[PDB]
């Protein structure tokens, strides 16, 4: 006839990328309204 | 302007500064005259023959 077989109980794990860079970009902002407006204040104050 | 753009892009919305005038504590006098040639915004003025208001230029004769 034939063999019979027997498999695994292994569950599927996928390692995709690793979030190297997503360590600095911490903030979430989602947003329904067109573009996002965005500051460059300079926060400096180095002077006597 | 009927289409919106669907894409991803960036723009640029422009860059304000503070125009401070004063650098002291002194008192404020004004008064209004009328002009001779076009006077733009904080430009130095002076008094011309008719009394108008041309804005300041040394070197005149």
């Amino acid at each position: 006839l034939y063999t019979t077989y027997q498999l695994l109980e292994v569950q599927r794990k996928l390692k995709t990328l690793p979030a190297f860079f997503l360590q600095w970009f911490p903030r979430q902002i989602n947003f329904q309204e067109d573009m996002i407006a965005f500051d460059k204040v300079i926060q400096d104050v180095t002077r006597v | 302007t009927s289409l919106p753009n669907y894409l991803a892009g960036n723009g640029d919305l422009g860059s304000w500064e503070p125009t401070q005038i004063f650098a002291g504590e002194a008192d404020i006098v004004t008064e209004g005259g009328a002009a001779g040639a076009d006077i733009e915004i904080y430009q130095v003025i002076a008094k011309n023959a008719a009394g108008a208001m041309v804005p300041h230029d040394p070197t005149a004769t």
